[PDB]
RNA sequence: UUCAUCUAGACAGCCGGACGGUGGCCAUGGAAGUCGGAAUCCGCUAAGGAGUGUGUAACAACUCACCGGCCGAAUGAACUA
């Protein structure tokens, strides 16, 4: 009932993100470093967990 | 035995009679279908095991006459419906599955939850 | 016939409402969903009157009445009195009653023909109950309880009584009331059966937590129960 | 009117399959739809895959088996993992069978259609010992005859 | 789980022994705590008419004794203001024991019952003979 | 500081095609290249895997390995303070 053409439209903004391990921020998926300054611009990034 | 009737609670309408009921009675009880398996994102990782409930909490009935205005108008792959006079969530239609709380699978189901509807006998009084 | 609904979030209905043959009274502070259960099934047959008695919302337990008459306690204000006499028809008689036993609904259980009253009610009252309602007045207690109103629901067809009652005591009440009597529970086993539900000839409303074995027993003694749209079109 | 086509996969004795999911948007059918399947899969095994497509208009039945797929090589035999890995004397029978398959193969004659049909049967023993790879690498029978 | 009630005067602190109105064997109640009370240094939490209080039975049948079980206050000796204007007060304190849902174990209540206790709790209003 | 790609057309992106036997076959409510275990074949070929991935109830849709053009001079890695 979600009509998965729209779910793939919805998953880009919510699900297809990368998470910093330190500061838990919601980062773009192909980014290398965290944009937040409080964690020292780290390169220790993990994917967001899929449902 | 005698015929039975399913009346809606707070609507008081006979939603479905007997000569119905694809009841599918025995569960599977083996490890893959009697158990509820909750997988993870990758590599078929099992995180949760849920044991099935005792009794199947639904009523699997044929497509009836009063569902015809809901089934034809905006036909989709899943949804719900109501009593025809109180508009409360009584049962849903699913062409997929939704086994039972107790679990097998069925065919496409018209699942009618045994909460907020009850089962009566259509015959005369018991006279206790 | 046999409907189930609840006031704001409480299961009991006879506390908050009074159902008779010719009229019906409801408490004021309710949702539209509570009122729709009475408005749909009664329709325009009998008037559903919003009111309060003595500054409360428990008008089922405070008032007592039948087809022909309505009794209100002394603490009823005169503004609440005139609101009743306007909306209710000309046939019903409305009388304020001077009691030491203030709550009239717990004291008096009655219908078209036979009334049961609390045994410590006085003699000058017993004339006024017979004069207003037009009903013969009997003093008796259901097996352990003096409060015949809360523990005995009654109507023209039959009567649902307190569960802890011996069969020989149910026989002696059946002779006096001239109707068959059934012990039962309401609202998943509450002994308060007079306030757990209301009933008349056409309708019997109960709480939501009444299970279906309890509701089957209720509809049987009241004999209210009795289809083309259901069918198989595959 | 309207012309619509859907496809049905596998099933031996009786199966709702694709139609139940696809029968939702269409006219609802339970007894007749499996019966229309039962007309098609008659004299076909239940263990084997059977591929069909049914075109209906106002509760119509269409029974066909296209057999461009592995249905042909599965058709000739007598029936953890029930293996299909058997030996068959394909060469004379498969040459008639591949010509049943090669209605378009979109190639040249039966020689190019014999090099693909035997490769579809990646399980069966075929002609004598091996009927696959190096054994069915060269085919010196039928060939120009079916042309 | 407590419904809305207009404020009345607080007249039963912790330590009070009120009478037991119903007929479930008990003769008095020892209030230990009041549901929904506030917090302030050195302040005893107090009961009122209509509040649901935790109480132990000191005198009665030994089945009821020595266990904490909640209770509903049905009379109050402290005078209080009603909004229509009058100040009224009963002769003694009283309570009925109840399960934590709010259903009542007692079959009937002797003596008068406070009117604000009746509207707040339906099961009290079922068993009550006299409501003020 | 040290290595490596590069006008013999690089990295980045864009622009085409991604086909036939193909829902292959056991696997079970349903798995069609993608939950997976063992197999890894042919044809059309400039080139294209019984399939690197996203995704789908099951397909799809997209993307990649691969195939050929355009855009046109800089690009990549490991470190040190």
């Amino acid at each position: 009932i979600i009509e998965p053409s729209l779910k793939a439209l919805a998953s880009k903004y919510n699900c297809d993100k990368s998470v910093c391990r330190k500061c838990y921020a919601r980062l773009p998926p192909r980014a290398t470093n965290c944009r937040k300054r409080k964690c020292g611009h780290t390169n220790q990034l993990r994917p967001k967990k899929k449902l | 035995s005698k015929v039975t009737a399913v009346r809606c609670k707070k609507c008081r309408t006979k939603l479905a009679l007997s000569t119905s009921f694809i009841a599918h009675d025995p569960p599977s009880k083996e490890s893959s279908e009697g158990h509820f398996i909750k997988r993870a994102a990758n590599s078929h990782r099992i995180i949760d095991i849920q044991e099935s409930q005792a009794n199947c909490s639904h009523f699997f009935i044929e497509p009836l006459k009063w569902m015809q205005p809901e089934l034809q108008g905006k036909q989709e792959l899943e949804g719900k419906f109501s009593c025809p006079g109180c508009s409360s969530k009584v049962g849903g239609y699913n062409w997929k599955g939704s086994r039972c709380s107790c679990g097998k699978w069925v065919i496409p189901a018209i699942h009618l939850q045994t909460s907020k509807v009850d089962q009566f006998p259509l015959q005369s009084t018991a006279l206790p | 016939m046999a409907t189930r609904t609840q006031f704001e979030n409480s299961n009991e209905i006879g506390v908050f409402s009074k159902l008779t043959n010719t009229y019906c009274l409801v408490a004021v502070g309710g949702s539209e969903n509570f009122y729709s259960a009475f408005e749909a099934e009664l329709g325009d047959a009998i008037p559903i009157v919003h009111t309060t008695i003595a500054g409360t919302r428990i008008i089922g337990r405070m008032t007592a009445g039948n087809r022909r008459g309505l009794l209100v306690p002394t603490q009823t204000t005169d503004q609440e009195l005139q609101h009743l006499r306007n909306s209710l028809p000309d046939s019903v008689k409305i009388q304020r009653v001077e009691e030491r036993l203030s709550a009239l609904g717990n004291v008096i259980c009655c219908n078209d023909y036979v009334a049961l009253v609390h045994p410590d009610i006085d003699r000058e009252t017993e004339e006024l109950i017979s004069d207003v309602l037009g009903v013969e007045v009997f003093r008796q207690t259901i097996s352990g309880n003096i409060l015949v109103g809360s523990y005995c629901s009654l109507s023209n067809q039959g009567g649902l009584v307190h569960p802890q009652t011996s069969v020989q005591d149910q026989e002696e009440l059946s002779s006096l009331l001239q109707v068959p009597l059934v012990a039962g529970t309401v609202n998943r086993g509450s002994s308060v059966v007079g306030a757990g539900m209301v009933v008349n000839d056409y309708l019997a409303v109960t709480g939501l937590d009444t299970t279906a074995p309890e509701l089957s027993v209720i509809e049987s003694i009241f004999r209210l129960q009795d289809e083309s749209i259901s069918g198989n079109l595959r | 009117x309207x012309x619509x086509x859907x496809x049905x996969x596998x099933x031996x004795x009786x199966x709702x399959x694709x139609x139940x999911x696809x029968x939702x948007x269409x006219x609802x059918x339970x007894x007749x739809x499996x019966x229309x399947x039962x007309x098609a899969t008659k004299e076909f095994k239940g263990i084997k895959v059977t591929v069909q497509l049914k075109i209906q208009n106002r509760q119509a039945a269409a029974s066909v088996v296209p057999s461009a797929s592995s249905l042909v090589i599965t058709a000739l035999k007598e029936p953890k993992n029930v293996k299909h890995s058997g030996n068959i004397q394909l060469d004379e029978i498969i040459x008639x069978x591949x010509x049943x398959x090669x209605x378009x193969x979109x190639x040249x004659x039966x020689x190019x259609x014999x090099x693909x049909x035997x490769x579809x049967x990646x399980x069966x023993x075929x002609x004598x010992x091996x009927x696959x790879x190096x054994x069915x690498x060269x085919x010196x029978x039928x060939x120009x005859x079916x042309x | 789980a407590q419904g809305t009630k207009f404020r009345i005067s607080l007249g039963l602190p912790v330590g009070a022994i009120m009478n037991c109105a119903d007929n479930s064997g008990a003769r008095n109640l020892y209030i230990i705590a009041v549901k929904g009370s506030g917090s302030r240094l050195n302040r005893l939490p107090a009961a009122s008419l209509g509040d649901m209080v935790m109480a132990t039975v000191k005198k009665g049948k030994p089945e009821l004794r020595k266990k904490v079980m909640p209770a509903i206050v049905v009379r109050q000796a402290k005078s209080w203001r009603r909004r229509d204007g009058v100040f009224l007060y009963f002769e003694d304190n009283a309570g009925v024991i109840a399960n934590p849902k709010g259903e009542m174990k007692g079959s009937a209540i002797t003596g008068p019952v406070g009117k604000e206790c009746a509207d707040l709790w339906p099961r009290v209003a079922s068993n009550s003979g006299v409501v003020v």
